[PDB]
């Protein structure tokens, strides 16, 4: 039973309760006014202030307003800034402040609140876990790692901390070390461990280490609703999209884009070769830990539906050609990029992040042997001047064992069943 | 996360949130 009333608030419990009921009945108009009256009347009351804040939070809900939620965020702050605040209320107010900052996208602010909460409550392990999430959300994996090490050193059986530690290890390429934490944290059944993010990476770590256990966990993750299937493990999905590893141009409906890519393939090729020759630094090494070995770099013209101006100065005719196809230049969950892969390269089995795109590959320079790509259970080969199309939300794997480089052009398109509105609204990836 | 999920799914979150 949360203890939200300090000594003075116990003396006005009747007014506080009456006002809370108006909020719980959806009369945010009246509830805001009643809690406002209580804040004026009792400017030091934490519970009155928390009521005001909760109603501001709800008002930002209804009107869906960043200024509104920012006000509520200060009011949760205000609750914490009043005198004699009960510990349970202090924790609730600041936790919700951090959460609403995150929900809005103010990850830096959330982090500040979370550090404060841990200073105020040094024995609360769930707060420490929450702080680790804040660090992860700003991309500060080093600090996240220390936080979860501290949690485990005190509560080594904490499943939430186990999965998150294993996530960080896996992301750092500590594959084997990562496995027991992901497995044990999932197996804990603790709150926050039933997350597809941990099934995905536990299986992937196992595959990299040649431990056949991997698909067991994939199946479990699909049993608990996290994956579309065992073979299609993407996590930013729109359910109801046709799912097949390999597509024909006709099936995708983007027949005109395929035609343009194939009819004009030599211009695309030549511009990529010219960049390889005179501006090779524009090709950046793949940086998502997908390679077992080998050299693989990409020269990106579009990402998240934004043209890279410098890059397109290097492939101007190709960018001009592509500009006619908003299905790709506006695919905010895909890229348009040259990709060069050299002999001795093996890309681990891997999965893209979203089922909202299909991936086209146009062959530009393809050695006669040694290059291949598997999607799901089928392995295929590229052809110079020809487009392959696959759904990279399915497990896929690539090998390069030729005696010279392999150059392709990668053109991501919106999944064709996605509606115009979805294409305008889906967050960019 | 100050890195992006392009070919894979390696980041803790792949999107930036901002509103309702």
């Amino acid at each position: 039973k949360p203890k939200l009333l300090n000594k003075f608030d116990k003396t006005i419990k009747a007014e506080l309760d009456a006002a809370e009921k108006l909020r719980k009945r959806g009369k945010i108009e009246e509830a805001v006014n009643a809690f406002k009256e209580l804040v004026r009347k009792y400017p030091q009351s934490p519970r009155a202030r928390y009521g005001k804040a909760q109603c501001e939070d709800d008002l930002a809900e209804k009107r869906r307003s960043n200024e509104v939620l920012r006000g509520a965020i200060e009011t949760y702050q205000e609750v914490a800034s009043l005198p004699d605040v009960p510990a349970d209320l202090l924790k609730l107010s600041l936790k919700r402040r951090s959460d609403r900052q995150q929900f809005l996208g103010h990850m830096r602010g959330s982090l500040l609140t979370l550090q404060r909460l841990v200073q105020l409550f040094p024995n609360d392990t769930s707060l420490k876990n929450d702080l680790g999430v804040g660090y992860l959300l700003i991309g500060d994996n080093d600090n996240a790692k220390k936080v979860y090490e501290e949690v485990l050193s005190v509560t080594p059986n904490d499943g939430f901390a186990k999965v998150h530690y294993g996530f960080i290890l896996k992301a750092q390429n500590k594959i084997a070390e990562s496995i027991p934490y992901l497995k044990e944290g999932i197996e804990s059944g603790d709150p926050g461990t039933d997350d597809g993010r941990f099934y995905f990476h536990l299986g992937d770590a196992m595959q990299r280490v040649g431990n056949k256990e991997a698909y067991k966990w994939y199946e479990l993750g699909h049993k608990r609703g996290h994956f579309a299937s065992v073979w299609q493990r993407s996590l930013y999905n729109v359910n109801g999209l046709k799912a097949q590893p390999w597509w024909t141009p006709k099936e995708t409906g983007y027949t005109e884009l395929v035609k343009s890519l194939e009819r004009n393939w030599k211009l695309i090729r030549d511009e990529g070769l010219a960049v390889m020759d005179k501006a090779k630094g524009l090709f950046l090494p793949e940086d998502e830990n997908l390679r077992e070995k080998g050299d693989w770099s990409q020269f990106t013209l579009w990402q998240q539906g934004r043209r890279n101006e410098n890059a397109c100065k290097g492939a101007p005719k190709t960018c001009t050609l592509l500009e006619k196809f908003p299905e790709t230049t506006g695919c905010r969950r895909g890229q348009i990029k040259y990709s060069i892969m050299h002999p001795g390269t093996h890309v681990w089995p891997a999965t893209g992040p979203t089922n909202c795109r299909l991936r086209m590959h146009l062959g530009l320079v393809i050695p006669k042997e040694g290059c291949k790509i598997r999607c799901a259970n089928e392995t295929k080969t590229w052809e110079e001047g020809k487009v392959l199309i696959f759904d990279d939300s399915f497990e896929h794997e690539v090998w390069q064992d030729a005696s010279s480089f392999r150059l392709i052009f990668i053109v991501d398109v919106w999944h064709p069943e996605l509606t115009p509105q979805q294409r305008r609204s889906l967050p960019a990836i | 996360n100050q890195g992006k999920c392009k070919d894979g799914l390696g980041e803790y979150t792949c999107t930036s949130l901002e509103g309702f």
